[PDB]
């Protein structure tokens, strides 16, 4: 404005929530998905 | 006779009143279905009897008193709710 | 102020809880606090067990009770339609 | 037989104004005239009418007499000026018929095969749609009593064609018309509960009164049967009426959404075009 | 950035993931004075985990659920659910013998109550848009 308080101090986002779920969980993932095969 | 409804009956009730076998209660109730005094459908899986409609016959003095009490019971209720419907709609009419 | 909350928060809603199992939370040995709870709760006292009957409790339906306020809400809602008009 | 009747305001007025004729000369009783109807289908229609002098002695309280020659001449004039018009029955202003009115129909039944009598009300008071319509039939009875003639109710409605709507709507100059969509449905919404209540309340006071006084019959037969029919419906949930809840609301779902859909469009065109036509038109003036 | 990692670990059902962020990134929260939420947010993390597990599992064992949420003991497994029922978090009915926890899915009331409550805000807001448009429209 700049008056008063402030001088004192589809889209891809909806799916980017789920991507954030993929970031902290199960990586992507390829390698682990391929490593779980020979474990048992 | 039952205040009901709660109009569903049971095979044991007809088997006790009519003192007949369970296999004959079929033609029993179905005869009345053909006559038309009652339209109630019969549950033959649980042998239960489900009555519908009713056949009015005569009346009793006690039944007139119960009548006018149950009858006025309707007018007081519908008038009380109706006046609420016009209560909220009174200021927007004028 | 915690102990009365054991009684309040155990039910609703649990199907049943065994005798000595609740005795593990009330501590003591065979206190009269659980007898006073057999009064206050009521609720049920069963042999070597307990019960939330009946049933879980009061069984709200609520059938035709909410149809009154369901009509009532629409009354003033239609009034808001008439305020436009 | 006859299902419903249609009575125009013109002929109705023709009863009322004759009530002003005999009003100044008085005295007792009620206006009695012969109705002119028009029958184009099973639905009945009334256009005009003609009054007839009628007097009821009191001694003789069941004595009733009409003018037949005057009836002939006036109906002949109206048949002369209008070929389509004909007598469908008779009429009186009531307000309540008397037992003697059963034979009045039997007289003129030589003129018309089925003569429908129409009560009217000159002074509007209560309880709703005016007048009345009765048809003369014989239902016998299950008792085997000699045949009793009781008139049966026929639903009546006020209507018109073209020119008769003109004057009626023109002379009022009182209340808004109609107006459909806003004040036509809400006012009649309160009319539904109000006219339902007072009808039910006067008649339900009658039911409690009939057993104390008015016996016999009264009750029976017609009373108890319809009584049980009244006890046929409680009428609510359980059960499926519970399931009609969310689909009624779900019928409101799309309606609220369409509402909010166009509400933003109204604000669109209005605010956009007006703010432009406000500041951009004022800046050129000053 | 530190704050964003906070909410990232908050929406998750892992409790240890949440306790790590306060340790590493608390130094920034000191400056904002935002520690007032960090004590009361734990309640919301446990409620989130139990909500997930409630809808995502028909029948769950109270002893086996503690290992995933690092609940650590059998006794608090009853406590979280006790207050969950008390606050209306989960409608499941629980039997204590072993014990076990079973859950049921009830519906159909649903769109009766929830949409009409929203409509009360929707329509009132739309007519307010109408009033605010009429106000600025009548000035010329």
């Amino acid at each position: 404005m700049s008056e008063k308080k402030q001088p004192v101090d589809e889209d891809n986002w909806d799916d980017d929530n789920v991507e954030d779920d993929f970031s902290n969980q199960l990586r992507a993932e390829l390698e682990k998905h391929g490593y779980k095969m020979e474990t048992s | 006779t039952r205040p009901a409804n709660h109009r569903q009956l049971t095979f044991e009730e007809i088997a006790k009143s009519a003192k007949i076998t369970v296999n004959e209660v079929e033609l029993l109730v179905m005869k009345a279905l053909s006559v038309g005094l009652v339209k109630g459908s019969i549950d033959e899986v649980d042998k239960r009897v489900h009555m519908t409609w009713v056949q009015p016959r005569v009346l009793d003095l006690q039944q007139i008193k119960g009548m006018k009490d149950r009858l006025e019971f309707w007018c007081t209720d519908v008038k009380s709710m109706e006046m609420l419907v016009e209560h909220q709609a009174h200021d927007i009419l004028t | 102020t915690i102990r009365d909350e054991i009684a309040g928060c155990i039910e609703k809603a649990y199907e049943k809880i065994l005798f000595t199992e609740a005795t593990r939370i009330l501590f003591f040995n065979t206190p009269k606090k659980m007898t006073d709870y057999a009064k206050k709760r009521g609720w049920v006292l069963g042999p070597n067990n307990y019960y939330s009957f009946a049933s879980q409790q009061q069984k709200p339906e609520d059938t035709t009770i909410p149809s009154t306020e369901l009509a009532k809400q629409v009354i003033e809602y239609a009034r808001q339609l008439e305020m436009i008009v | 037989a006859v299902q419903k009747v249609v009575v125009h305001p013109l002929v109705l007025l023709s009863v009322v104004d004759h009530f002003n004729r005999i009003g100044k000369v008085g005295n007792q009783k009620r206006v009695v005239g012969v109705l002119l109807g028009s029958w184009q289908k099973k639905v009945l229609d009334v256009s005009n009418s003609f009054a007839v002098p009628f007097d009821e002695d009191d001694k003789d309280d069941s004595v009733w007499f009409l003018d037949h020659d005057y009836l002939e001449n006036m109906y002949g004039m109206f048949k002369k000026v209008n070929a389509r018009e004909r007598i469908v029955g008779w009429y009186h202003t009531g307000p309540k018929l008397h037992k003697n009115d059963i034979a009045i129909n039997e007289l003129m039944k030589r003129y018309c095969p089925n003569s429908v009598l129409v009560i009217i009300d000159v002074k509007p008071k209560d309880l709703g749609l005016p007048t009345e319509a009765y048809i003369s039939v014989e239902e016998v009875h299950d008792d085997g009593t000699p045949t009793s003639k009781t008139f049966e109710h026929v639903t009546s409605e006020i209507g018109a064609e073209e020119a008769e709507e003109v004057g009626v709507e023109h002379l009022l100059r009182d209340i808004k018309d109609t107006t459909v969509g806003t004040l036509s449905q809400r006012i009649t919404n309160q009319v539904h509960g109000l006219k339902g209540l007072n009808s039910k309340l006067l008649d339900i006071r009658s039911y409690l009164e009939k057993v104390a006084t008015g016996k016999l019959p009264i009750n029976h037969q017609i009373i108890y049967q319809l009584q049980d029919v009244f006890n046929l419906l409680p009428d609510v949930s359980l059960q499926e009426f519970v399931k009609a809840f969310y689909l009624k609301t779900n019928d409101q779902m799309v309606v609220v959404y369409l509402a909010s859909l166009i509400r933003s469009v109204v604000a669109l065109h209005n605010l956009i075009n007006n703010k432009i036509a406000n500041r951009d038109a004022e800046k050129k003036e000053g | 950035m530190p704050y964003f990692l906070l909410t990232q670990a908050v929406r998750t059902g892992n409790l240890a993931k949440f306790n790590q962020v306060l340790d590493q990134f608390g130094e920034k929260f000191q400056a904002d004075g935002t520690y007032t939420l960090i004590i009361r947010l734990r309640h919301n993390v446990i409620k989130t985990g139990v909500r997930m597990i409630s809808l995502s599992y028909s029948r769950i064992s109270l002893a086996d659920i503690a290992q995933k949420l690092q609940l650590d003991s059998p006794e608090d497994a009853e406590f979280i659910v006790a207050k969950a029922i008390r606050d209306g978090v989960i409608e499941a009915s629980i039997n204590h013998e072993k014990g076990y926890v079973q859950s049921k899915e009830m519906i159909d009331i649903y769109s009766t109550r929830e949409p009409q409550l929203a409509f009360h805000q929707r329509i009132s807001f739309c007519l307010d848009i109408h009033n605010m448009s009429v106000k600025a429209m009548r000035f010329p």
